[PDB]
C-alpha cells in the first residue's frame, strides 16, 4: 500500500511518519524507526538495498530477538491480495472468468517484490549468518517449516535453493591460482629438520612467508559473530569469540618470542645479527602486506626490555635503521600513516585488528540503542550502520588469499611456538626485562662481555629471492 | 581513493555469479543457485589507481524482470553476459542494452559485452557473432571462463577503464 | 601552544572508554563516531592557560597485552582506571602503574587514579580503599560517573595539573 485491499488485516501497511521512521541528509538511508518499519524497508517493494540487509543480519540481535524477527518477517510475507474488484465482479456475474488489471498489477508491482526480497532475506540469513539456527533447533525447524510450506511457481525456483542451502549447512575452499607460488626458500636449517629450525637458521624471507599464511589464515577466521556487541571484552569472550581471540594471542606470542630472541642473545655481536635479521623480515612483512606482522616487529622493539639496548641498536645497518622507524611511524599519531597504507595498498593483505576492534567497542558504548521521538522509543538504525560498516571493513580483506605455498612443517614450528613457556605475564615479563639489565646493565656500569652461543654463521641471505629452474 | 560501482547482467544461468565470486575470493562456485540480489566490495589497483569496486551481481530469471530499473538506475558501468553454449542468452543481451539505454536516458553507457563458460568445446555462439555485436554498440567482447580464471580480472577491469574514462 | 599527550590505562570490558568519550561529545549529540579522526584532538582552557588534549584510548585491544609497552611509550601523563563494582579492576592497578613507571624509566610519573561508577550494581571498593590506595602513591584520585558525565572533566583537568605541578 501502494494500493487496493483494506489495510487493517496487514501489519506493513502502517504509513510512514514522523512516529515510525526518521531519515538522513540515491536510496534514502535510514536513521532510526520502529521495529516492523525497519522490516518493512529490509524487504521494501520499491528498490533492493542489499547492502541494508547485510547491516540487519550483522547486528539485529541487539533490538530484536531471532524467533522474533522469523515470526515477523512470516507475518510480512503473507500479503492480503485484493478483492475481486468492481469490472471483476460483474465479469464473474456474466458468465466467463474476470481480466483482473489491478490484482495482477499489485501482483506483480508489490505482492512479487516483497515476496522474493523476503526469500533473499532468508537466503542470506541462512548462508551467512547460519549461527543463529546452530544454536537453536526449534528455529531451524520453523524456518524449515515455513520454507516448505511456500507454495508459488515464481517462487519455485528459490524455494528449491533454499531448502537446499539449509541442508548443505547442516553438515560441512578450492581456490584457484593465476600464477604460480615462488618456491619455497630454504637457508641452515634444510627441509624435514625440524630441530635445526629457529629465528636464525630459517631463511628470513620464508619465515615472513609462512607467518603471514599462517597470521592470514588466523585474520581470515573471524566471524562478525565475534564482534558485534563488544562480545569479546565480557565474561564469555572465551566462549563467543575464539578466533578472535586465537589471532590476538597468536599477534602476542610472536611479539614475545621476538623480545625473548634478543634479550637471550647475551654476546653483543650475535645480539647485532639477531635485531638485523627480524628487521630484515618486517622488511619481507612490508613486501607482503602483512600490517599484523610489522606491528608485531615494531610492537617488540618498542618493548621495555628491548626499547633500552642502545648499545645494539647503534650497530644496526644505517638501511635498517631507516626501515625501523618507518614500520614505527605507521602506529604514530593515531595509526595515522598505517591506515593510510592500508586503503591504498592491493591486496591480499593482513590487516592489524586491533584498531577495529576499538572502533567497534566505541561506536556500540558511545552511541544510544533509541531514540526518545515524541515520547516513542525508535531503534537507533544509524548506530547499527556504523557498526556494520567495519564488520564489512573488515570482511573486504577476508576476500582476497596469498599465493604462498605453506611449508609443513615450518608451519608447524609457529604454531607449536611458546615463548612463555609455563611462566605467567608477570613471571615472564620481569624475566625478559632483566636479562636485558644483564645483558647491558645502567648506565654507569660498564658494559660486560658475553659469549657466542650460536654455531653457524650469522650472515643473512638478505631479502632479495632466488630463483632457479 | 576513486569509487566505480560495477553492475553484472545477464541471463538466468550464464555465470554472473559464478564470476563475481571468482573475482573476490578466488573460488569456483559450482552449485548453481539463483540469484535474487547480491552485493559485493573489492579494493584493487588498476593501473596504479586504488580503485574500490563496488560489484552488484543481479538476478537473471524473469521472475524478477519487474525489479532491473531500479539498479540500472544507479550503477556506472554494466557487465552483459552470456554464455558461449546458449545461443538463447546471446539473443537476449540486444534487450538487456536496451533496458540500460532506457533507464539511463543515455546513449553513451559503460559496458562490457563478456563471453562466459568458455572452457568447454560445446560453443554455439561463434566468436565473430558476439564480436560483431559489440562493434554495433562500440564496446570491448572478452571472453571469459569463472572455472578456469580465464579472462576474468580482464573483463572487470577493462569496465573500470571505461568508466574512468568517459 | 602546548599539547598534553595523555594515555588512558586500565583493565578492559568494565566502562574503560566511556571516560574519553564523554568528555569529547559534549553529551548532547546522537551522532559518535571514533572513525572520526581528531574525535580525540580536544582544546580546553584549564587554570587560565588554553591547551590542546590529545587523548589515547585503546579500549578493546586488552588482549594484545605485548603492545602496552608500544602504546604506554607515548604518553606525557597517565590516567589509570577501574570499575567502582569490579574487585579485580582495582587491584590490576597496582601492575598497570609498574608497567609505566617502567616503560618511562621514572618514579614520579604524572598520573591520577580513576574510580569509575559504569552501571548501577553494587560498588565493592569503598571511596576510601582507593582514597588510601591513592594516598600511597602520591598521586589524586577522582571519582566519575559514566552515566551523569559527573566528574569526568574533573579528571583530565587534573591529570594536566599533574603534568604542569611536575
Ligand atoms: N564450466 C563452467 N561452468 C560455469 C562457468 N560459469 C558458471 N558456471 C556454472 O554455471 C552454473 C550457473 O552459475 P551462476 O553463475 O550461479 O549463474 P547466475 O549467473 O548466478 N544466474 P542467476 O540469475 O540465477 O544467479 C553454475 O553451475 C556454475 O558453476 C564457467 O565459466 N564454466
Ligand atoms: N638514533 C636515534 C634515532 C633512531 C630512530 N630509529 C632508530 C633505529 C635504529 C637506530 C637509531 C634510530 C635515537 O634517538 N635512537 C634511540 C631511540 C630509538 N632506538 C632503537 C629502537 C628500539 N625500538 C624502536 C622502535 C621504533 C623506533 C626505534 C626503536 C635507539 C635509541
Ligand atoms: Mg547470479
Amino acid at each position: 500500500q501502494m494500493r487496493l485491499p483494506s489495510a487493517d488485516v496487514y501489519r506493513f501497511a502502517e504509513p510512514d511518519s514522523e512516529e515510525n521512521i526518521i531519515f538522513e541528509e540515491g536510496i534514502p538511508i535510514i536513521k532510526a524507526g520502529t521495529v516492523i518499519k525497519l522490516i518493512e524497508r529490509l524487504t521494501y517493494h520499491m528498490y533492493a538495498d542489499p547492502n541494508f540487509v547485510r547491516t540487519f543480519l550483522t547486528t539485529y540481535r541487539s533490538f530484536c530477538k531471532p524467533q522474533e524477527l522469523l515470526s515477523l518477517i512470516i507475518e510480512r510475507f503473507e500479503i492480503p491480495e485484493p478483492e475481486p474488484t468492481e469490472a471483476d465482479r460483474i465479469a464473474i456475474e456474466n458468465g466467463d472468468q474476470p481480466l483482473s488489471a489491478e490484482l495482477k498489477r499489485f501482483r506483480k508491482e508489490y505482492i512479487q517484490p516483497v515476496q522474493l526480497r523476503v526469500l533473499n532475506v532468508c537466503r542470506h540469513w541462512v548462508e551467512h549468518h547460519f549461527y543463529d539456527f546452530e544454536r537453536d533447533a526449534y528455529l531451524l525447524q520453523r524456518m524449515e517449516e515455513f520454507i516448505g510450506t511456500v507454495r508459488g511457481k515464481a517462487m519455485k525456483k528459490w524455494v528449491e535453493s533454499i531448502t537446499k542451502i539449509i541442508q548443505r549447512k547442516k553438515i560441512a575452499h578450492n581456490i584457484t591460482f593465476q600464477s604460480s607460488p615462488p618456491t619455497v626458500e630454504w637457508h641452515i636449517s634444510r627441509p624435514g629438520h625440524i630441530e635445526t629450525f629457529d629465528l636464525l637458521t630459517l631463511h628470513p624471507i620464508e619465515i615472513a612467508r609462512q607467518l603471514t599464511l599462517l597470521e592470514s589464515d588466523l585474520y581470515r577466521a573471524v566471524q562478525p559473530s565475534e564482534l558485534v556487541g563488544s562480545v569479546w571484552t565480557k565474561e564469555d569472550k572465551e566462549i563467543n569469540s575464539p578466533n578472535l581471540l586465537k589471532m590476538i594471542r597468536h599477534t602476542t606470542n610472536l611479539t614475545l618470542w621476538f623480545e625473548k630472541c634478543i634479550v637471550e642473545t647475551e654476546n653483543l655481536e650475535e645480539r647485532v645479527a639477531v635485531v638485523s635479521r627480524i628487521i630484515e623480515i618486517l622488511q619481507v612483512f612490508q613486501e607482503l602486506n602483512n600490517f599484523n606482522g610489522v606491528l608485531e616487529v615494531v610492537s617488540a622493539m618498542n618493548s621495555s626490555p628491548v626499547y633500552r639496548l642502545d648499545h645494539t641498536f647503534e650497530q644496526i645497518p644505517s638501511r635498517q635503521k631507516k626501515i625501523l622507524e618507518e614500520a614505527h611511524e605507521l602506529s604514530e599519531d593515531h595509526y595515522k600513516k598505517y591506515l593510510a597504507k592500508l586503503r591504498s595498498i592491493n591486496p591480499p593483505c593482513v590487516p592489524f585488528f586491533g584498531i577495529y576492534l576499538t572502533n567497534i567497542l566505541k561506536t556500540e558504548e558511545g552511541n544510544p540503542e533509541v531514540l526518545k521521538r515524541h515520547g516513542k522509543e525508535l531503534i537507533n538504525f544509524s548506530k547499527r550502520r556504523k557498526v556494520a560498516e567495519i564488520t564489512g571493513e573488515i570482511q573486504q580483506y577476508q576476500n582476497q588469499p596469498y599465493c604462498l605455498r605453506v611449508e609443513s612443517d615450518i608451519k608447524r614450528f609457529f604454531e607449536n611456538l611458546n615463548p612463555m613457556g609455563n611462566s605467567m605475564e608477570k613471571e615472564f615479563t620481569d624475566y625478559l626485562f632483566n636479562k636485558s639489565l644483564e645483558i647491558e646493565p645502567r648506565n654507569p656500569k660498564p658494559l660486560p662481555r658475553f659469549p657466542k652461543k650460536y654455531s653457524y654463521p650469522l650472515k643473512s641471505p638478505g631479502v632479495r629471492p632466488s630463483n632457479p629452474r | 581513493m576513486t569509487e566505480y560501482k560495477l553492475v553484472v547482467v545477464g541471463a538466468g544461468g550464464v555465470g554472473k555469479s559464478a564470476l563475481t565470486i571468482q573475482l573476490i575470493q578466488n573460488h569456483f562456485v559450482d552449485e548453481y543457485d539463483p540469484t535474487i540480489e547480491d552485493s559485493y566490495r573489492k579494493q584493487v589497483v588498476i593501473d596504479g589507481e586504488t580503485c574500490l569496486l563496488d560489484i552488484l551481481d543481479t538476478a537473471g530469471q524473469e521472475e524478477a524482470s519487474a525489479m532491473r530499473d531500479q539498479y540500472m538506475r544507479t550503477g556506472e558501468g554494466f557487465l552483459c553476459v552470456f554464455a558461449i553454449n546458449n545461443t538463447k542468452s546471446f539473443e537476449d543481451i540486444h534487450q538487456y542494452r536496451e533496458q540500460i539505454k532506457r533507464v539511463k536516458d543515455s546513449d553513451d553507457v559503460p559496458m562490457v559485452l563478456v563471453g562466459n563458460k568458455c572452457d568447454l568445446a560445446a560453443r554455439t555462439v561463434e566468436s565473430r557473432q558476439a564480436q560483431d555485436l559489440a562493434r554495433s554498440y562500440g564496446i570491448p567482447y572478452i571472453e571469459t571462463s569463472a572455472k578456469t580464471r580465464q579472462g576474468v580480472e580482464d573483463a572487470f577491469y577493462t569496465l573500470v577503464r571505461e568508466i574512468r574514462q568517459h
